[PDB]
């Protein structure tokens, strides 16, 4: 989705949110 | 003056930099400077945010921005404090520093407007 993910130590956290946000629906009721 | 910028027109620099000043009069109002937090500052942040960064893109920006200006105010900012030098500075003399930096402390002062 990113090209050239800065910190990828920081950003390795995201791998778990996208899948956060994927089971958990975060749509606005 | 909306000329003068800096205001609303840069929403991460203003969004990340105010983490900085609020998180650092928070602990000087405390203590006066915690100190040693460079993944921490970008951790609790991103903690906090992450409620309303309902889009991948949003953290990665946010994360890419914070990152970004701690390398900045580390660097061509030089708003950064450290206690000594011999421990922090690479080359020269070829210090270890493999551990991690000594002290890491910001200046509240800056060069933002808001």
């Amino acid at each position: 989705s990113a090209l050239k993910g800065v910190s990828q130590d920081l950003l390795e956290r995201i791998r778990a949110k996208e899948a956060q946000k994927q089971l958990a629906q975060m749509t606005r009721w | 003056a909306p000329k003068a910028s800096l205001r609303l027109g840069f929403s991460e620099y203003s969004r990340i930099s105010n983490l900085i000043v609020l998180h650092l009069r928070k602990v000087e109002e405390e203590e006066d400077e915690s100190a040693l937090k460079r993944s921490e500052l970008v951790n609790w942040y991103l903690k906090e945010i992450e409620s309303e960064i309902d889009s991948e893109e949003e953290l990665i920006n946010k994360k890419r921005i914070i990152e970004k200006v701690i390398h900045r105010l580390t660097h061509y900012d030089h708003v950064l404090i450290e206690l000594t030098q011999a421990g922090l500075k690479g080359s020269t003399e070829g210090s270890e520093s493999y551990e991690e930096d000594p002290y890491l402390v910001v200046n509240p002062n800056y060069l933002l407007e808001d």
